[PDB]
């Protein structure tokens, strides 16, 4: 019915109108200061006044850092674009990592645009070519409430003739993009043949020419690559164009500047609205020195959106550097531009409440003794261990037909599955590198 | 054809028309000769490709037909009960406003 | 029905061999011993069958020649069809064309399937008369045909496309033909009298057809117009993430509308002990998404050094995944268990073994590796074939043992003759004098 | 126009100087660094002179001490119509282009060429257009009437312009422009605008094009597309030689003039040794824009080599260059900079809050305070008071950590964090 | 008549189900090794196992590759056999795993046998047969078409259904022209005009073919074989004349791509469907890899994974190294450079160095192969030299002695010729000594 | 196809020695006919220390060409 994967028990930060974080709200316990700081960042994002802010949150494993990074995006709503990312993804064979990072930057900021389209549809009455060159064609589109004739571009003529339409076939043509698609033969010819593959459709409702307003959203990078390379099109010319250069290529800054200029021109008329987003990078310690060096200049850009980073490491050497040691594996010349949000480990009561909530979302019932044993195990080995072991206890309860988790089931789960500590203990005393 | 028709959905939401002709180097004004470009477009006109189905499917998002029973909440739970009545040999009456 | 099948290492293993109580039997479905490991595998299989959870990673351990890969193969066999199962090696993702992150993403996407069903009417009957009205250099043509079933018989008038359909493939009165009206496909079920009985019941019937396609195929199809060819040639590179997000939204809304159902599968990675830190870091975040298949990982290495890092980590993996993974351990094999394994291998290969031969094979597989005997059995049978007797004796097994060397014996011979072989420094002695 | 929300260098505009090249204590968002500002003004006047090319100037200083700000101010004061290329050092490492080729393209992108062409054109409101089919008397007769504020007359269309006008739908009463030489049609809108006078007028159109763009255009069948897609792919050297010769002839003929712009490379310290060796030669040729560099590090190991070099650069390159050093900012300068940043961000700061912020910035860093100023405002409208008080600043200070505090906490709690060897503790008990 | 360190090996030199003889098939000594090789040959000929791996290890110049050549010869040309080198797998175009999988699939073969009934001969005449239509009508109705076929030592006329009219009209064949007709499939194929009509014109652009020999009705069985990798590459690679992808293959460079597993499994499924009808017959092959010590550890891991497949054929590996470190790991030390887990999955076959008498017999047999004659004293001197320096040096020195004897117009080599060869041509040890004793960087 | 090839970017390729040999042959024939004259040039390389050992080795073979 429902699927849960280490998340979906979180619906938001659950803060008050004064910014005060409740002790238990929105699938969250503790970390009041971190949640308050994240809410402040959310308000700053909604302000849209200043761009280029960079913050990171540092904490131990299983401290809810990624949980916070998902909660902020949940609070921002689906309207604001959010771009999850991992540090390893920047290494692409096709193009250099700098281009990938800039592409993600452009993807982060969105844009809402409204436009009107003209639509023609109806039953075809005649195909009259106007014939060195491909001549135009006069089409006799006929609807139930009207009839008119149109002249078509020779590319549209090629496209419609590729559809293998004839007289009496209902077709659909878009006036803006030139898209042509035949729904099927008109219902009038349904009884023409006792056995024909072609399906029949009713006559279109309304007049042939229709107009409508659509406020569809397109990201900046989407139209950037639209200008960079050709896209789909029913003509053979479009296929040739998009097959000539299939491999992606890095985009020069000239195209980006022209895109910015045309976007500003669009927003001047009020047709478009700008909505900056948030870029999230996880395991930032996995990046190289050159990536951080380029990010130093990237953050100083005027259009670069707000980026959030996450890392769990102490005094470590930055990748690509033989001797440079800095906290969280982030070079010192970059941490100055950053704002660090501390995260702290939980307590026994917090772990127990987390397990209770995880059981509730999992639609399971746990007895008091079993819950206490799970809390003790979590405090004894790791928080994640109890969450992982939850499902096997449910399976064991299903096997024994009982509807609740008992001490026997969790004990059997402990016997069957080993944590990291027990596995390491076995590894230390093993025959041949077990 | 069936799998392609059923499983092709996404469209290139951002497009720029007349860029295809410029990319291929053929348009009203270019460094190529008029007769050569005319022959090129003639050949493209008379060359057949088996990818036209995918081209049309990706270029425009056809509404298809099965979505009629999928966009209505009542229609979602009506077909199941109609089938159930069919297996039990029961006729049904429907009243509308 | 049956694909290309040859006697391989895991041919005998077909299913876990577990009861309704998930308690493994001592010997069932080609599985022997490893009661706790088999029980854990059955628990995981039941979880996968439930399909209500996602992003669960389980790592199996143990020394080499223990049955972890055999356990995974049994899990796949017990999983049955209609559920995707992807088995890849650790080094498979090191692609020169595709990024390692992209390869891992493709592997993750391949494990999830999607089912879409539709109703297609079918018309099947016996041909009585075929009449095609054509015009030489005339263009337009006509046609009429008569179809027949046991209960009813009518004449059908064909359309223009139907004329081409029945003329591209030879269709006669003696043929039994089923045609899909919407699809237009023409199928020749069989040949009647010029030996197949005429179809019974109604001439036209409606039947339901379901198409199953994994989600990664949807990503490949929607990535580019020419991306369909990449479904076979495998030449696709760096699919845009926006495509994946839109596909995820479409799948979610399809499941919500009930038009299609998703079938979560199992991703199996063999020899995960070798991999890069980038892969582990990417997996750490990839396991947390909604559409995460349950991942089984195998590793026979001990406390070693993870590739891409100087330090040595326990179990061959960094502690990040070990925190979020579940470990199942496996133990060594008893002599009786080795004997039963050898007997089941012989039964799989239909090789007759002498009781004394079986006992000595068990003893030498206890002293040496089990795989040594599991390989020597076939060679012993081949040798016994030269004696024109369909039974392997002690002498045959002894001859095979002295013919083919074990690892320890070969190591001893190399050590005794280190001058003859090539030294690591490159020095080698070839002159006998 | 030129949409932008807020930049770390948005406040600074045009640097600041006088007629005697004497920096003011505060001019157009620039505070302090008097010697550095005067040197930057000297370099700017050198660039505007254009007589000397191919010289290297280096900018050195502690991190977050007026280094990128100096380059931004120099670029702003240089103004438009002058090339200025600012690329990070790591940008040249391209998978599809050689580092030498990328460096050469960057060098060529910083020299702009102005070309002037004179064209004749007519424009105005069109009131009448008549077009007829072929007859034995005439192949094509076409009359159109374009009316301006001062004039309204009829021209005769000789076939080709008839086809051009019929190519696109044109309706009477809209402002259009016709280029007689090119034979193209341009629509300026509908009669929204007004005419001005004579239909035909004399004017020249000037185009600013860099050397790199010329090379790319001449290197392919359709090279100008590679200007945007970035698939130039190692332009051949003979093409560049031919372009140089043609540019020399154009300059001697007066058809074009050169603009020796500025190339700015940031974080040069991480550039490879091969790049430095190539730059050594590239700085000594005829066409070479001025080159300015900024490296934070000092006495480190040059990438691609084992030994450590002073300032992170080889000695010969340092000989080829001139070094400019920046000094650490002072408290009275820090407070003024923070006030300017607050004015740029439209934040009201109390005097005590400003003093506390200046003290914190002196204690830790300037960037920390210039980031805290914005975040304190969110708390400010959380309390619904426009002015920012000391309480909000203290709340922001405790909420968001500093580098030193984070380092100290990590040192205290290294057990919880992942070690370099990979050791870590997750369990609380035992 | 060219030889290169081989071609004197003719089979394994075994006997009818027994211990191999002392000298047979150009093989001397190492009876146990070739006995084991013959056992392996029987095992693969059984065609029941899958993924059986063996490895042979020994010193240099011990016939390691000779045994592989011998088993390849013994298997026969019909059985596929793919020689390979350790350095083959490192490919720039595609990752090593794909190349190894492609070689694995290329090892497996497949044989197809078909029978066809052919009616061929010169077209004597074409006469339609008229009959009354079943439905009333004034149009002409044809029930059969009469075709006469003329061939050498036989002529015949066939009565066929009238549907052959389309095919006979399409083939544009009229009279006195040889045609081919299949019995059940129908249709006709023009092959060329009868040779008797060649002289009818002074010039001709159309060839004339002689009349078919034997009876007009023929029954020939055709056998065709092809490996699985060829099927996979044909399925993946597009073909066509004018479809867009056809010349998209043009104006570009076709390169190896990682073939998906779905295409391979579809090919396997269709192959199984065809083999269930008895038309197909799958025959596994043998993959031979040399210098396996040069494989990467990742390739070793993928080999470990792939050897457990249900279609993996028999592979044979050779290595001349001992206690060394596997490439890609500075600390792992395993015999012959193969990781211990992979060694656990195969069988090790030892190889022993030869003796002086065996060396002399090898030299004399090689001399017989090279078609040159030596004296007993010269043969003994050569055997002593081979036992002193190396066997391969003595084997290589043979041709220079023949050349020197030819220069002296002699037919047989003498001690003087071999002495001239030894002073003119050096071996490894003397060269190393010269390098040690020289300081001119030589 | 020729237009499509013209559209594609010019990628450097390893020109075979056979093509250079044919060019040399036709150039020698023309210079023997007196219709053309060959003028040797000068190649200058700066900072040769940046070269790899492989290029240094190949320089020995290159410098011995005709
Ligand atoms: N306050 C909380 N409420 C609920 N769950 C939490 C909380 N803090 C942490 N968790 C759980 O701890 C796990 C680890 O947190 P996450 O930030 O996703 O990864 P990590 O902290 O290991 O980098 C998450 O799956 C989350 O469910
Ligand atoms: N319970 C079992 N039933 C059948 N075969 C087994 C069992 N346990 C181990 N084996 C055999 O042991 C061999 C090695 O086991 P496997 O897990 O496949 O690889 P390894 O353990 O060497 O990594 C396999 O070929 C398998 O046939
Ligand atoms: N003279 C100045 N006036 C105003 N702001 C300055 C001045 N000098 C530096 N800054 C501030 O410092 C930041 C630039 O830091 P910078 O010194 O370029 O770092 P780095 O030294 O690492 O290149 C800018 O955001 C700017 O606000
Ligand atoms: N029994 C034999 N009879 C004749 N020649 C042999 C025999 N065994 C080995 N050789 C010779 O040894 C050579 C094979 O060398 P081999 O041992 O394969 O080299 P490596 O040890 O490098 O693999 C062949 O050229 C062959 O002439
Ligand atoms: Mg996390
Ligand atoms: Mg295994
Ligand atoms: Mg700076
Ligand atoms: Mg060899």
């Amino acid at each position: 019915v429902t699927r849960t994967a280490a998340h979906t028990h979180i619906k938001g930060l659950g803060l008050d109108e004064s910014g005060v974080a409740k002790r238990v709200e929105g699938g969250f316990v503790g970390q009041i200061e971190a949640r308050e700081a994240c809410g402040v960042i959310v308000d700053l994002i909604k302000a849209k006044k200043m761009s280029g802010r960079a913050i990171l949150l540092a904490g131990g494993p299983s401290t809810g850092k990624t949980a916070l990074a998902l909660a902020i995006s949940q609070e921002l709503g689906p309207k604001v674009p959010f771009c999850p990312l991992v540090g390893s993804e920047l290494y692409s064979v096709e193009v250099k990592k700098t281009e990938t990072l800039m592409e993600n930057f452009r993807r982060a900021i969105g844009l809402r645009i409204k436009e009107t389209k003209e639509v023609y549809e109806g039953e075809v009455t005649e195909l009259t070519p106007e014939d060195k060159t491909i001549s135009h064609v006069i089409v006799g589109l006929k609807s139930a409430k009207g009839t008119k004739t149109l002249r078509l571009d020779p590319t549209i003529y090629e496209s419609i003739q590729r559809e293998k339409v004839s007289i009496g076939d209902v077709i659909y043509i878009e006036a803006n993009t030139g898209a042509v698609k035949r729904v099927g033969r008109s219902d009038a010819y349904a009884t023409e043949f006792d056995l024909e593959t072609e399906e029949y459709v009713p006559l279109p409702k309304g007049e042939v020419h229709k107009k409508k307003e659509i406020v569809q959203d397109v990201t900046l990078h989407d139209l950037d690559v639209a200008n960079a390379r050709p896209q789909g099109g029913q003509d053979v010319i479009s296929m040739m164009g998009q097959l000539l250069k299939p491999k992606k290529t890095e985009i020069t800054e000239k195209l980006r500047q022209e895109v910015n200029k045309v976007v500003a021109k669009y927003i001047d008329q009020g047709v478009a609205e700008l909505i900056p987003g948030v870029l999230f990078i996880d395991e930032v310690n996995m990046l190289d020195i050159e990536i951080f060096t380029y990010l130093n200049k990237a953050l100083e850009s005027n259009i670069a959106p707000v980026v959030v980073l996450a890392s769990n490491r102490g005094m470590t050497t930055v990748r690509g550097t033989e001797d440079v040691i800095s906290p969280h594996g982030v070079p010192p010349d970059l941490i100055d531009r950053l704002l660090i949000v501390r995260t702290l480990p939980y307590d026994k009561d917090e772990i127990r409440t987390i397990i209770e909530r995880r059981a509730t979302v999992e639609r399971l019932q746990v007895e008091s003794s079993a819950l206490d044993l799970l809390a003790t195990m979590g405090t004894e080995t790791s928080l994640r261990y109890a969450l992982q072991l939850l499902a096997p206890c449910g399976i064991l309860a299903q096997t024994s037909n009982r509807k609740e988790i008992v001490v026997n089931d969790v004990n059997e789960a402990k016997l069957l599955f080993l944590d990291a500590k027990r596995s390491t203990k076995i590894l230390e005393t093993s025959a041949n590198y077990l | 054809r069936k799998i392609i028709d059923t499983f092709a959905v996404l469209t290139p939401s951002a497009v720029s028309l007349d860029m295809r002709k410029l990319a291929l180097g053929l348009n009203d004004d270019s460094s190529v000769g008029e007769n050569t470009r005319l022959k090129v477009m003639q050949n493209c006109f008379e060359v057949s490709n088996p990818l036209h189905q995918l081209q049309t499917k990706l270029t425009i998002a056809f509404p298809d037909k099965s979505l009629l029973q999928y966009d209505c909440g009542k229609l979602q739970k009506l077909a199941i009960l109609l089938q159930q009545l069919k297996d039990n040999g029961h006729r049904a009456l429907i009243f509308t406003q | 029905l049956k694909s290309l099948s040859l006697i391989a290492a895991h041919s005998h293993i077909t299913g876990l061999g577990l009861d309704e109580n998930l308690q493994p039997r001592p010997t069932s479905e080609g599985m022997v011993g490893q009661l706790q490991a088999r029980r854990a595998a059955g628990v995981i299989l039941k979880m996968v069958q439930n399909g209500t959870i996602a992003g669960r990673a389980v790592l199996v351990a143990g020394p080499p020649s223990t049955g972890k890969t055999a356990l995974a193969m049994g899990v796949s066999q017990s999983l049955g069809k209609d559920v995707p199962f992807t088995a890849i090696a650790g080094s498979e993702i090191f692609s020169l064309e595709l990024s390692k992150t992209e390869a891992l993403t493709q592997a993750f996407r391949k494990s999830i399937g999607i089912k879409i069903k539709e109703e297609t009417e079918l018309i099947e009957g016996e041909v009585v008369e075929i009449q095609i009205d054509r015009s030489i250099t005339g263009g337009h043509k006509q046609g009429k045909l008569t179809i027949k079933t046991t209960d009813m018989e009518t004449i059908y008038e064909l359309g223009n496309k139907m004329i081409d359909g029945l003329t591209k493939e030879k269709v006669l009165a003696g043929d039994v033909i089923s045609i899909d009206k919407a699809s237009g496909k023409i199928t020749k079920l069989g040949r009647s009298f010029a030996f197949v009985q005429c179809p019974e019941g109604e001439l036209q019937k409606r039947k339901t057809v379901v198409h199953t396609v994994s989600l990664h195929e949807i990503d490949v199809i929607n990535s580019r117009t020419q991306g369909f060819l990449a479904l076979f040639t495998g030449d696709t590179g760096e699919i845009r993430s926006e495509v994946r997000d839109q596909i995820n939204t479409k799948v979610a809304e399809w499941k919500e509308e009930g038009k299609a159902e998703i079938v979560p599968g199992v991703l199996f990675i063999d020899e995960v002990h070798m991999l890069d830190i980038e892969c582990f870091s990417f997996i750490n975040r990839a396991l947390e998404d909604e559409f995460a298949p349950i991942v089984m990982m195998a590793t026979n290495r001990g406390v070693s050094k993870t590739r891409g890092t100087n330090y040595k980590s326990p179990h061959g993996l960094p502690l990040d995944l070990l925190d979020r993974s579940i470990i199942i351990t496996t133990k060594s094999y008893n002599e009786q268990e080795i004997k039963t394994i050898l007997s089941i291998r012989a039964q799989e290969e239909e090789v007759e073994l002498s009781s004394d031969a079986l006992d000595l094979l068990t003893k030498t597989g206890v002293e040496t590796s089990l795989r040594y005997s599991s390989n020597l059995i076939s060679v012993a049978q081949q040798i016994a074939m030269k004696r024109k007797n369909n039974t392997v004796e002690v002498e045959d097994v002894k001859r095979a043992y002295l013919l083919f060397l074990d690892s320890a014996r070969s190591v001893k011979y190399v050590q005794e003759n280190e001058s003859q072989y090539i030294d690591d420094q490159g020095n080698v002695q070839i002159s006998i004098a």
